[PDB]
């Protein structure tokens, strides 16, 4: 349970606006993890730093996708993630 | 003998150092330049080491347990690579992995190739 | 804290202990035939690091020099891939592609599930 | 960059079978790796190890093929002295 409650805010069928609240602990930086909620060879992923808010872009309109985002406190140490199943 | 593992423990540690430098300057989880970078050089200066330890053999135990065996061996690692792998796949990025599987496989492999080569050719 | 002394210290201690481990299985065990001593090392520390590895998450806590002796020293320096490959090619120098390909896929899927066994067993005893 | 195991004789009883001896005094050598295949077709090539002895037997061979047997004469792990090789048909 780390960068708790976490919510997506926009539209266009194409793009996704990620955003959270992760105060105490530190975080190093985020990875961001989306991909088509079935196939597993669809998944991609970049990297936020200590910030809050991510864009994802370059979506399948009316689709099902799972987005992820894992905390990483220390290069190979991350705190347990949080998943969302959002439709463009 | 007592001088090989101080030899080893030596350039064991300034590897280790240099590839954990490497390691903050160079290394996310999205994927890790600062392992690769430290496993490519690492895998690069093993091949000129060896071409060179084969071609001077008389010289002393010591340098080659330095050099390759502590150096090399902590400058390079299997098991960050590993974790780093495995942190892809779990977050489910398998091409990434692959990529990083082969990147440092097959890197590795070159680098050593070419570290062979370069010698090979700076002796004729 | 980063960049402090105690830290350079904690590596330098892991890696020379792990360095010397590696050296001494690749003795007793490791011909230019078949390397059993550095995938031995290359393995166990494998394995090792999916334990450590869990271990750091699930105590984020702890002080860093724990981690960096543990893993950036330790595992750093009882596993190699500079070795491995200089192996592998010596392999494919010789000609033996077949073995080359097995030694290859030994030390990579072998170490790949090594990792994932040792996050397993921590996983596992901590229900 | 210079010769080893130095006097390489082969005896081929048999088309399946080979006989190689060699005498490899100083330098030391810890262990040597026989390597034979099929000339060139590099995926068919094994291999074995013998330790400081000086003889070796290579068996299965397929008959009336053109086979390339290399004695690599490995000091000290990962490092060996330049090969000797015999290319024959069996
Ligand atoms: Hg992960
Ligand atoms: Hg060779």
């Amino acid at each position: 349970s780390v960068p708790t409650k976490l919510e997506v805010v926009a539209a266009t069928p194409t793009s996704l606006l990620i955003s959270w609240d992760a105060p105490a602990v530190t975080v190093d930086h985020y990875v961001i993890t989306y991909g088509e909620t079935g196939a597993y060879w669809s998944y991609q992923e970049f990297t936020v730093p200590g910030s809050k808010t991510a864009t994802i872009s370059g979506l399948k309109p009316g689709v099902d996708y799972t987005i992820t985002v894992y905390a990483y406190w220390e290069h190979m140490y991350h705190y347990s993630p949080i998943s969302i199943n959002y439709r463009t | 003998a007592p001088l090989n593992f101080i030899a080893i423990g030596i350039g064991a540690t300034l590897g280790a150092w240099l590839r954990w430098v490497l390691g903050l300057k160079l290394n996310g989880a999205g994927w890790p330049w600062g392992t690769l970078t430290a496993n490519l050089v690492g895998g690069y200066l093993i091949g000129v080491m060896v071409a060179l330890i084969a071609s001077h053999p008389e010289w002393p135990a010591w340098i080659r347990l330095a050099a390759v065996t502590g150096f090399l061996g902590g400058l390079t690692t299997f098991s960050t690579f590993s974790a780093e792998t495995v942190d892809m796949l779990c977050r489910g990025v398998y091409a990434t992995a692959a990529a990083y599987a082969g990147a440092s496989l097959a890197g590795s492999l070159a680098m050593t190739g070419l570290g062979l080569a370069t010698v090979r050719l700076l002796l004729r």
